[PDB]
Formats: C-alpha cells, structure tokens, sequence
RNA sequence: CGCGGGGUGGAGCAGCCUGGUAGCUCGUCGGGCUCAUAACCCGAAGGUCGUCGGUUCAAAUCCGGCCCCCGCAACCA
RNA sequence: GCCCGGAUAGCUCAGUCGGUAGAGCAGGGGAUUUUUAAUCCCCGUGUCCUUGGUUCGAUUCCGAGUCCGGGCACCA
RNA sequence: UUCAUG
RNA sequence: GAGCCGGUAGCGGGCGUGGAUCCCUGGAUGUCCGAAUGGGGGAACCCGGCCGGCGGGAACGCCGGUCACCGCGCGCGCGGGGGGAACCUGGGGAACUGAAACAUCUCAGUACCCAGAGGAGAGGAAAGAGAAAUCGACUCCCUGAGUAGCGGCGAGCGAAAGGGGACCAGCCUAAACCGUCCGGCUUGUCCGGGCGGGGUCGGGGGCCCUCGGCCGAAUCCCCAGCCUAGCCGAA
RNA sequence: GUGGUUCGUGGAGCCAUGGGGGAAUCUGGGCGGACCACCGCCUAAGGCUAAGUACUCCGGGUGACCGAUAGCGCACCAGUA
RNA sequence: CGUAGGGAAACCGAGUCCGAACAGGGCGCGUCCGCGGCCGUGGACCCGAAACCGGGCGAGCUAGCCCUGGCCAGGGUGAAGCUGGGGUGAGACCCAGUGGAGGCCCGAACCGGUGGGGGAUGCAAACCCCUCGGAUGAGCUGGGGCUAGGAGUGAAAAGCUAACCGAGCCCGGAGAUAGCUGGUUCUCCCCGAAAUGACUUUAGGGUCAGCCUCAGGC
RNA sequence: GCGUAGGGUUAGGCGGGACCUAAGGUGAAGCCGAAAGGCGUAGCCGAAGGGCAGCCGGUUAAUAUUCCGGCCCUUCCCGCA
RNA sequence: CUGGUGUUGGCUCUUGGUCGCGCCUGCGUAGGAUAGGUGGGAGCCUGGCGCCGGUGAAAUCCACCCUGGCGCGGCUGGGGGCCUAACCCUCGGAUGGGGGGACAGCGCUUGGCGGGCAGUUUGACUGGGGCGG
RNA sequence: GGGGCCUGACUGCGAGGCCUGCAAGCCGAGCAGGGGCGAAAGCCGGGCCUAGUGAACCGGUGGUCCCGUGUGGAAGGGCCA
C-alpha cells in the first residue's frame, strides 16, 4: 500500500516519499489526517501535475 | 450478515475426516455437517460525513475507492444511497 | 446351585515364567547382652509348595478335575 | 509403519566436541562401634552393544545390524 | 541423651 | 326476434314485432373489509385532518375528493406492496426409508418453507465442448446409456461428447478517444461525476494521410385471421 | 474451506466462492481432468435476447373413463351440516 | 441388438490368454412385435404400526410469570411495643394494664381432595355423600397479557401444555417401514412336495442344494 | 324455551368509543438477521385500573337510570355582560 | 479454550535461524614456540626466516575454509512496554470528551475439550430369557 | 536315528479326480525350462497324514514387454510377487 506523503513524519518525511506503509497506518492515520494519499495511477498523475507545475518550474 | 458492495454469505459443508490420507494410506470421512461460513465483516467508517458500511473486509480498499470521489452532491443527512448506486 | 480366586516355613505372605534357579517378616533353636526378663545383636535350621492324575526328561510353576477358604452372582415372573 | 534418544561396572547416568576412560549408589576391606543406620578412608564387579569403516591411535566420527526406551500414525 | 520391667 | 319480469310455483302487479327478456363488448355506480393504504382495529367496525357541499347549522352530522409505506429521477411526478390450482428459478432444506443394523452414502437437492417472476420461467451467444487440420448460442425430446464413471468400489447414484429432431437470432455496455458540465484545486492546457459521440475474436477497437459505402429489427404503428355474442343450414 | 458436475479427497481438473496472499490487457489471460513442455481451443471478472419445453384454477372437444359406496370430498344449496 | 471371440489392457484374431514354448490348459457364432410365467426399480398384493422429520396451530384447560382489580363471615390465643408500678447508681429485668402481631388456633364462603362408601354402558370420558386439610397468606380468584414442542412451564410428578405427553395436535414427506399378524374373491382336470444339509448379526427370515411341477431333448 | 308468523332491545347522564395509560403488543428512528423476519427509542394501541355529567316513580305483552313525570347536572358552539 | 492469519496500527527493549564481513578460536610429543583440518611452499616487516634440527602431519604468507563463539548489519520469528487513530464501552447529544486499545468483539482455519444437544449401535445358539459357556 | 551332498519351502502349466449347495479344501501322474541327489533305475513342486487360519474390499512394497484423458512424459491405475 503506498501512499504520497503531503507532510513531515517522523521516518517518513519528505513530500512525494511514497513509502509503502501499512494498510492500517494509511487507513486510519494518514487518510483522516490528511498527510498522504493512496498512490493509484490517477492520483500518482494528479502528484505528476503539482510534480511538473512545481520542480522544473522553480527552474 | 450482509452484502454492502459485495455477494452475502454462503453455506458449507463440514467434511470430518479419520484416516492416513491416500499418499500415505487408506482414508475416509466421517460426517457432513453444515457450518454456515458467515461472511467476514468490519463496520467501517468513513467520512463522506459521517458514514458507516459493513463491508467485507477483503473489500475496505474498494469502500476507500468510493469515497476517493466528489459526486457533486452535498448533504441530506445519511446519503450512503448516492455512494452505492454511483458505484459501479 | 453356577462362575473366579487362593492355597508356598509354626503363622502371615512374596512367589515360582515354561517349567530345572524357593524365599521375606515375625515366630524358633543356640549364643551374646542383662543381677534376671524384655528389647537389641550373632550363627544357622525349618516346607509332601492344597491332595490327586496329566503331557513332560523333569512340576510348586502348565492342563484338568476333587476338598477347605475367600469374593461374586441366584435376576424377570 | 515411520521418527527421535540410548546401549559406558551389579544398577542409573556425564563425556576433553579424537591425545586421559568416570562419577553416584550398591559390594567388600578398614575407624568408632550398647542397637541399626549415618559418618570417615580405600579398592570394583568395566572389550565403553556388535562387527565393518574414516583417523596416527575410536566410547566419541560414519554407515549397517541387533536388542533397548518413547513419540505419533493408521490399522484393510 | 538414649533404654521397658522385676 | 317473441316472450318476459333468475333457480317463480304463489301478490295477482306490470313489460314487450316502434323490439324487449336474454348473450357479448365498452363504459357508469361499486357500501364495508381485504395488499388496506389517513390513524386505530378484535376484518367486514370505529375515530380523524384538509378542501368543497346540504337554522339541515358555528358546534356533532352526512356527502364527494384527498391523506399509508417503499423504490426511481427533477416540494414534484412514474412504478412497487397482495393474490393465483399447478409449472419454474434462486436462497434454505430434512427424515422415515434403502444399505436387510447404521454413521459416509441413499431417500434428495425430493417434500417443505421463503423470495422472485410470468404466461411461462430458467438458460443463452462461448475464457464452451474435447480429438476431429472438428462442432459452433441456449432450451426441450429421443439416442448415447445404465455407458463412461462415482461408490463403506456396498447400497445404489449416474453423465457428457457425438448423432438424430424441434427450433432457429443475435445484440446493447468503460471488446481507451473526442468534445459537454455542478465543482476539484497546488486555477491543473488538468482529477472523477453525469450524460452525449465513439466503440463488440476501404483477434477487436481508439488514435495517424490515399482507397466513400445502406442491410434490417426483439421496437413501433397496420391488416388478415383468431376469439369474446351468434346465424343460415337438405329431405 | 466447501458446494455443483458422473466425482463421496481421489491422480482432482473444471464451474461457482466463504477466508487469506494477490497480478498483468495480446510475446496478455483461461481451458484441453494433478502438473509440466509442444500442439490446439477460447476470451472471464457487465447486461439483454424471441422460438421451441413444463404446467392446467380456466373454456372446448375427446374417451375398449365412472354411473351415486363409482367419479372430485361435493351430480343434490359441499368444503356445507 | 446381432453378425468373433479371448485378454486387465495394449492388442491379437478362429483363435485369444497364462507362458520362454510352434507343451499343456482356460475360455471360443439372431432380432422385432404380441402374449404369458418370473424378476428388477417403482408404493408393487392389500390392510396396521410405535415412530422420524419439515411447515404450521394452540398457555380460553393447565404450569409458571407480568399488569390491574376483587375476596377471606365470625370468634380465640395475646407478641413487640406503649403506660404505670417494682427494681437499680443507671439499667437489664419482673409485674399489672393497654396494644393487636402471626406462612398463629377453631371455623363458613372459597381453595383442596384425606379415609371410607356409593358411582363403574355413571348424574359425571373424575361425579355425589359423609369425613377431612388450608382458610390474612408461599393465600384464592376475575379480567388483561407473555412463554410452545426436544421447546415452554414445573415448590419436580417426567407432571402439565385443549379429556391418553418419557416429547402436544394438525397438515405435509407418506401409500414411510414392518424379516410381523390378519386377508386374499369363479369352476373343473392332471401331477404333487418339504419342514433336511451348508451358510448366515442367523435361528419365526433368506441364498444354494435336497424333495416338486411344466416344457423340450435323450 | 320446540315449529310457524308477528312484534319486541329507544340513553348528552348506564357501559364502551370521539380520553388516559399498566403488563403486553405494534412501532417511525436505530440495530441485527439468507429470506421469512427477530429486536427496539419516541409515538400509538392496550382495561371490569384512572377520569367523566343521574336519581326516584309509572307504563304495555315484551324494553326501560333509555320512554314518560319531577328535580338536578355535564360538555362543547354562538351571542351579551 | 486455543495458535495462525483478517479487521489490525505507530514507536521502542530483548532471544534464534541467518547471507556473506572479519580483530580472533583449536594447545600429551621430539621443538626459537598464546600447537587445529587440507593445499599454494622461497622468505616479508623496516626487524621475521622455510631447508636451520626433529615430526602421524612444517610451520612463514595465503586461500577452501571445519568447529564454534564474538560483534556489524538487512530476510528476521518471538516475548515486554508506551502511545492513539482502527474496534468496543461510554458522556447533562458530541465532526468532540473520556476509558479500554491493537487487546477484546467478530470472519476463516488448526487442534482440543465437548452427553449440553443429536444420529445410531449395543450379536447369536440358548430345553423361556438373563447370568454362565 | 545318524552321515554326505544340497535347495524341488522351484518357474509355466496340469489330464484326471476326491469333495461340495456355491465359494473353498485336497491329491495329482505327465510336459517344458532349469537345477538338487544318485553310477543308474528313479525320487524331489516342503515336512508320516489329518489342525497351525482369513473371502472380498482399501492400501502398502518390489518388478512389468500394459493403460496412460490431444501429443511425449509423469501422477495414478492395472498385471505379477
Ligand atoms: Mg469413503
Ligand atoms: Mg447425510
Ligand atoms: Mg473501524
Ligand atoms: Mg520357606
Ligand atoms: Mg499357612
Ligand atoms: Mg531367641
Ligand atoms: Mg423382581
Ligand atoms: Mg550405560
Ligand atoms: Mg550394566
Ligand atoms: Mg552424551
Ligand atoms: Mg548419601
Ligand atoms: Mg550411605
Ligand atoms: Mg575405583
Ligand atoms: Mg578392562
Ligand atoms: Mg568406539
Ligand atoms: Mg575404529
Ligand atoms: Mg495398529
Ligand atoms: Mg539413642
Ligand atoms: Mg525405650
Ligand atoms: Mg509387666
Ligand atoms: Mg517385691
Ligand atoms: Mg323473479
Ligand atoms: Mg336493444
Ligand atoms: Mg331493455
Ligand atoms: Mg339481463
Ligand atoms: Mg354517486
Ligand atoms: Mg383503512
Ligand atoms: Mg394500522
Ligand atoms: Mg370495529
Ligand atoms: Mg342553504
Ligand atoms: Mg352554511
Ligand atoms: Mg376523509
Ligand atoms: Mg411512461
Ligand atoms: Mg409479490
Ligand atoms: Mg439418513
Ligand atoms: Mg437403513
Ligand atoms: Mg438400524
Ligand atoms: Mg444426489
Ligand atoms: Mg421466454
Ligand atoms: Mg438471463
Ligand atoms: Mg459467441
Ligand atoms: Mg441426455
Ligand atoms: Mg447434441
Ligand atoms: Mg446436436
Ligand atoms: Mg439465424
Ligand atoms: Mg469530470
Ligand atoms: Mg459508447
Ligand atoms: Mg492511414
Ligand atoms: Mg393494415
Ligand atoms: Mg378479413
Ligand atoms: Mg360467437
Ligand atoms: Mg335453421
Ligand atoms: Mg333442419
Ligand atoms: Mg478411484
Ligand atoms: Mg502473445
Ligand atoms: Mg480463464
Ligand atoms: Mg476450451
Ligand atoms: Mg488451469
Ligand atoms: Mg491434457
Ligand atoms: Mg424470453
Ligand atoms: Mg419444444
Ligand atoms: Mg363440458
Ligand atoms: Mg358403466
Ligand atoms: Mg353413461
Ligand atoms: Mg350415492
Ligand atoms: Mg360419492
Ligand atoms: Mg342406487
Ligand atoms: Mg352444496
Ligand atoms: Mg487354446
Ligand atoms: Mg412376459
Ligand atoms: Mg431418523
Ligand atoms: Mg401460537
Ligand atoms: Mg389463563
Ligand atoms: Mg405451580
Ligand atoms: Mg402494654
Ligand atoms: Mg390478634
Ligand atoms: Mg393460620
Ligand atoms: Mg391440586
Ligand atoms: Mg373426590
Ligand atoms: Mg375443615
Ligand atoms: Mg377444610
Ligand atoms: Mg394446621
Ligand atoms: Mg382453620
Ligand atoms: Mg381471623
Ligand atoms: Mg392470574
Ligand atoms: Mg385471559
Ligand atoms: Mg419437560
Ligand atoms: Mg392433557
Ligand atoms: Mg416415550
Ligand atoms: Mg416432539
Ligand atoms: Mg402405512
Ligand atoms: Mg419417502
Ligand atoms: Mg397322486
Ligand atoms: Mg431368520
Ligand atoms: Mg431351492
Ligand atoms: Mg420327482
Ligand atoms: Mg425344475
Ligand atoms: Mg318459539
Ligand atoms: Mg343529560
Ligand atoms: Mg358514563
Ligand atoms: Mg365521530
Ligand atoms: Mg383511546
Ligand atoms: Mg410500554
Ligand atoms: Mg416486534
Ligand atoms: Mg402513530
Ligand atoms: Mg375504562
Ligand atoms: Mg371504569
Ligand atoms: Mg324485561
Ligand atoms: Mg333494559
Ligand atoms: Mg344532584
Ligand atoms: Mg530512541
Ligand atoms: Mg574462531
Ligand atoms: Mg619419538
Ligand atoms: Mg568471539
Ligand atoms: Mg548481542
Ligand atoms: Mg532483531
Ligand atoms: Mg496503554
Ligand atoms: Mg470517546
Ligand atoms: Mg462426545
Ligand atoms: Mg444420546
Ligand atoms: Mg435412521
Ligand atoms: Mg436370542
Ligand atoms: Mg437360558
Ligand atoms: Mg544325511
Ligand atoms: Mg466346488
Ligand atoms: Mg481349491
Ligand atoms: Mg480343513
Ligand atoms: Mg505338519
Ligand atoms: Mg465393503
Ligand atoms: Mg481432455
Ligand atoms: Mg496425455
Ligand atoms: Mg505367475
């Protein structure tokens, strides 16, 4: 199950860090408090539009 | 139990055995009684606003497919029939 | 009246294994101790292994069966 | 039927993970000994199951076999 | 410190 | 087409060759109960609200509407609810029996219960069947065959292919892509949500420039014919 | 773990699927009775689809069907007393 | 179906198989009807179980409980208190009175049914008479209600649950099953047994042989 | 008291309902069940319990707290104060 | 009742298989001498020999590494915590507050206990049957 | 009873019988392969004989020129022990 992370955590920290945590810690946790999303291909692409809109556009 | 996205449960046999086991040696059964495999079940809660399913649990991922959604539609108050039928 | 269980030293008992190799405690006898009896210690010894008949090389052992003793039953009417 | 563990004295057992064989009890002898135990000192009843084998020499390692104690398993 | 009786 | 006013027999009372009685078809009225449905209810009864109507009257009355609950779409509207002798599908589902006891088994997926549905239901167009460089939806009947098998290899249960027939038929949808639009946001030349257009082994489709192109519904109005009354019918 | 099919655990495929792990979209995927490799077959995880068939409260006709204890339980005011 | 069979099968074929064997031995050639006897699966000759299971119907009887009402004539014993007195340091305590307590006493209704008698095709599918037990309580009883079949309920007897309860009744499976008992319906003619052996979860049943009949061949 | 026919049951005040709840039903909400359905809050139903306005006399063949005679009382609605 | 997994998570403290890593380990002799098994066997540091000599086997260096143990780490299985977000119970009704808390409840599955319930079996000859045989 | 040599406590069959309800049980000369013993005739397919056992099914184990679910092969079967 992995997830984009949009928040620091404690050994999960940066953004777009998809780590696959656990199904439980994703459901529970980070889904009602808004730190990460699952990271299906539609959502993986909806990153992919911040992705390109934020890293080769500070440059 | 119930269904909420999925088929209900079904009906086993029990199939006893006392035997070795035919790669060993003779085998048999014994007595075919019906235990009734209730389907497994969690009450999961989401937060559409404050919305409940018993959903089966090798389907929680499907349930957090239909509310990973915006069906443009605010609140009656319940409002799990616009997340069921807007299921596919 | 029919099952099953015993019989082994004076008594109470181990036993005895396909049969050949028999004992234990107390009692006993003799001694030692003791003023003397107890108790204790030391030496042994004692038995047709229930009679009987059976196959056996050989029976206490195994097979019957008979006499005393024990435990069981003897119910349905 | 397979699977473990074991065969070390009269008995119950440990084994430097090969270079020395051993306890503990029993038995005997010796010391005290009212009685018997207990205590004390010293010796053994020893092919370390059987052979084959690997090693320089085997209880130890390897296989086979025998008895030996179990564990499960069916059982037509 | 043991140990019963005439 | 001459007798009727039901099963009339009796008051005698009327009514009909200007057409009755009857029979059929279409309406109307259908009290009350019943899915019962305004609420209650011990069915065939009580008690209402709103609107409209009769000092018949403001209070009790009665009339005529409308007032259940659920499902579908935008307060608004179309269905559903129960019944049916069997028939059928699905969810459940025994046991006596038979095995000369019985437990696996059989009886049996039988009876029965529930749901659903309709004049049928079911199933259905291949991720099929299995030996054929094969068959080509599904169903039913006969064969296959008591075969292959399954089986305390007991009792018993028992196909399927093939092959004859009946009947015949294929189709819609995200086998993606383009536009649309309440809003999603990190306003993203973009996420999913509803449609719409595409899409169904000149192996399929979408997208990229040659070579352009109408068969026919299960759907709809029609028409025979069929019924639902009857009629003429020889000597 | 079971049901269905002839299949009762068997060499158990297939079709369904209650539990758990969990993919890819045609050099995909399933099936051809464990399985594996060739050769084939066929496209699952969406739905509809007449016709032929079962039935008989119903209406009609038909009877080597009954003729009132028969035939339905009722030929009659019977699912009645 | 039958024309070819052997073998487990591949397969081979008037042969096949066992085998090394060209020893030996095992096995080696009609249907379709009608009709009849008989058998199989059918309910299978008919009647009859005790029962088993599914679905229902009953707690208007009874058993319990819940709610709400009622009922209990009358006497009698005389508890705690309370009052006064005695007592004592104060008391405990003890007297009298008063009081009215009780799963208290006698006792009607009421509930019940102890012993006897009657009743016995009764008056009655539980009665009548005499006599008894309780009778202010664990009472009785009307109404309204609940609980139901392997379940209820039970101050327990396996009692009660719609007159028969060691698992109600009704319908359905179901024409269950019956190695058992009963019964089996016209006439004539011919022939005519057995009750023995083996084996049986078998001894009253059955399979086979023995005895019997029919037809055919010898 | 049986057969035939005809009469006979009169309520603002009696008992119920246009009032209330108890046990228990039913039951929106909610829960749980394969389906039947099983629960269940509020609510509603639920009665010889609460609440509510009547007593006495006469009359026929039958009714009478109903009919009638007297006296009293209750609800509601309208009008006046 | 109980293990496994599901729902079911987070952060820590500790016990084995491990994959290689390596400062290191092996000691009756004759012998400068903290002695392992088998091969390479002509020296390798800025100060140590190999044939010095004797061995069942010569040593140095360096592998394959055996036997471990020591740590360094991922594939790790465990048992002990603390947390809160699943879940559950709650609270003059709260998107919240507690408390339990990844346990319980519940799903599958393994094994067990299991007359509480159920389906049945409990033979026959038998000088009636049972007992006996 | 003793001594010597050995494995016939063979493999294929088996005319013929006995017996019997079937199933079993029992004897079996003879032929072949291949051996034992003996000079040879012969005898030997267990024991002087009648007891010392067990249908089936389901499995195991060792072979096997048999089947192998499209094909090659395995699984699993058969057959022989
Ligand atoms: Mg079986
Ligand atoms: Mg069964
Ligand atoms: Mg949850
Ligand atoms: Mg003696
Ligand atoms: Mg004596
Ligand atoms: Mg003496
Ligand atoms: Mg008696
Ligand atoms: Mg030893
Ligand atoms: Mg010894
Ligand atoms: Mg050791
Ligand atoms: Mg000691
Ligand atoms: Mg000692
Ligand atoms: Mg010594
Ligand atoms: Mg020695
Ligand atoms: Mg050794
Ligand atoms: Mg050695
Ligand atoms: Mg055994
Ligand atoms: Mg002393
Ligand atoms: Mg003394
Ligand atoms: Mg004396
Ligand atoms: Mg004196
Ligand atoms: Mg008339
Ligand atoms: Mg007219
Ligand atoms: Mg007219
Ligand atoms: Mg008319
Ligand atoms: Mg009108
Ligand atoms: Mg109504
Ligand atoms: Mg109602
Ligand atoms: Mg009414
Ligand atoms: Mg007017
Ligand atoms: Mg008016
Ligand atoms: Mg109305
Ligand atoms: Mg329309
Ligand atoms: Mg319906
Ligand atoms: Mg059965
Ligand atoms: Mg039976
Ligand atoms: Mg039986
Ligand atoms: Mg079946
Ligand atoms: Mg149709
Ligand atoms: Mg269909
Ligand atoms: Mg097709
Ligand atoms: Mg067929
Ligand atoms: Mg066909
Ligand atoms: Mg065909
Ligand atoms: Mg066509
Ligand atoms: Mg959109
Ligand atoms: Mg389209
Ligand atoms: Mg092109
Ligand atoms: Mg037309
Ligand atoms: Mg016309
Ligand atoms: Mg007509
Ligand atoms: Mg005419
Ligand atoms: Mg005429
Ligand atoms: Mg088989
Ligand atoms: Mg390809
Ligand atoms: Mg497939
Ligand atoms: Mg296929
Ligand atoms: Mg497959
Ligand atoms: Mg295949
Ligand atoms: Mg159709
Ligand atoms: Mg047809
Ligand atoms: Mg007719
Ligand atoms: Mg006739
Ligand atoms: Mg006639
Ligand atoms: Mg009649
Ligand atoms: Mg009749
Ligand atoms: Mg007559
Ligand atoms: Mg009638
Ligand atoms: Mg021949
Ligand atoms: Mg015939
Ligand atoms: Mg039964
Ligand atoms: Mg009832
Ligand atoms: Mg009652
Ligand atoms: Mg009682
Ligand atoms: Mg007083
Ligand atoms: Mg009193
Ligand atoms: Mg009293
Ligand atoms: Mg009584
Ligand atoms: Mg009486
Ligand atoms: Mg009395
Ligand atoms: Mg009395
Ligand atoms: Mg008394
Ligand atoms: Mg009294
Ligand atoms: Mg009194
Ligand atoms: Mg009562
Ligand atoms: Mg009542
Ligand atoms: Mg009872
Ligand atoms: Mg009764
Ligand atoms: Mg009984
Ligand atoms: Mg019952
Ligand atoms: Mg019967
Ligand atoms: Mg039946
Ligand atoms: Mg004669
Ligand atoms: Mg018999
Ligand atoms: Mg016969
Ligand atoms: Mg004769
Ligand atoms: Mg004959
Ligand atoms: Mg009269
Ligand atoms: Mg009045
Ligand atoms: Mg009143
Ligand atoms: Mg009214
Ligand atoms: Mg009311
Ligand atoms: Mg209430
Ligand atoms: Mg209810
Ligand atoms: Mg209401
Ligand atoms: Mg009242
Ligand atoms: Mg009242
Ligand atoms: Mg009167
Ligand atoms: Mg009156
Ligand atoms: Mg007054
Ligand atoms: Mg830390
Ligand atoms: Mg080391
Ligand atoms: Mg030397
Ligand atoms: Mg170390
Ligand atoms: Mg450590
Ligand atoms: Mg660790
Ligand atoms: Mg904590
Ligand atoms: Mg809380
Ligand atoms: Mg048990
Ligand atoms: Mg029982
Ligand atoms: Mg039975
Ligand atoms: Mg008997
Ligand atoms: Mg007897
Ligand atoms: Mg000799
Ligand atoms: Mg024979
Ligand atoms: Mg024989
Ligand atoms: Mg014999
Ligand atoms: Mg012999
Ligand atoms: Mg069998
Ligand atoms: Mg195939
Ligand atoms: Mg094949
Ligand atoms: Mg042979």
């Amino acid at each position: 199950m992995k997830v984009i992370l949009l928040e620091p955590l404690e050994n999960l920290g940066d953004v777009g860090q998809v780590v696959d945590v656990k199904p439980g810690y994703a459901r529970n946790y980070l889904l009602p408090r808004g730190l990460a999303v699952l990271a299906t291909e539609s959502n993986l692409k909806a990153l992919e539009a911040r992705i390109r809109a934020q890293a080769k556009r500070l440059a | 139990s119930g269904k909420r996205p999925i088929v209900a449960n079904s009906i086993q046999r029990r199939g006893k055995a006392k035997r070795e086991g035919g790669v060993g040696k003779k085998t048999t059964g014994i007595s075919k009684r019906r235990q009734y495999p209730n389907l497994q079940k969690v009450r999961v809660r989401v937060a559409g606003q404050e919305i409940t399913f018993r959903v089966a649990a090798s389907h929680i991922p499907k349930v957090y497919e239909l509310v990973e959604r915006a069906k443009g539609l605010k609140l009656e108050g319940l409002s799990p029939k616009e997340i069921k039928k807007e299921l596919l």
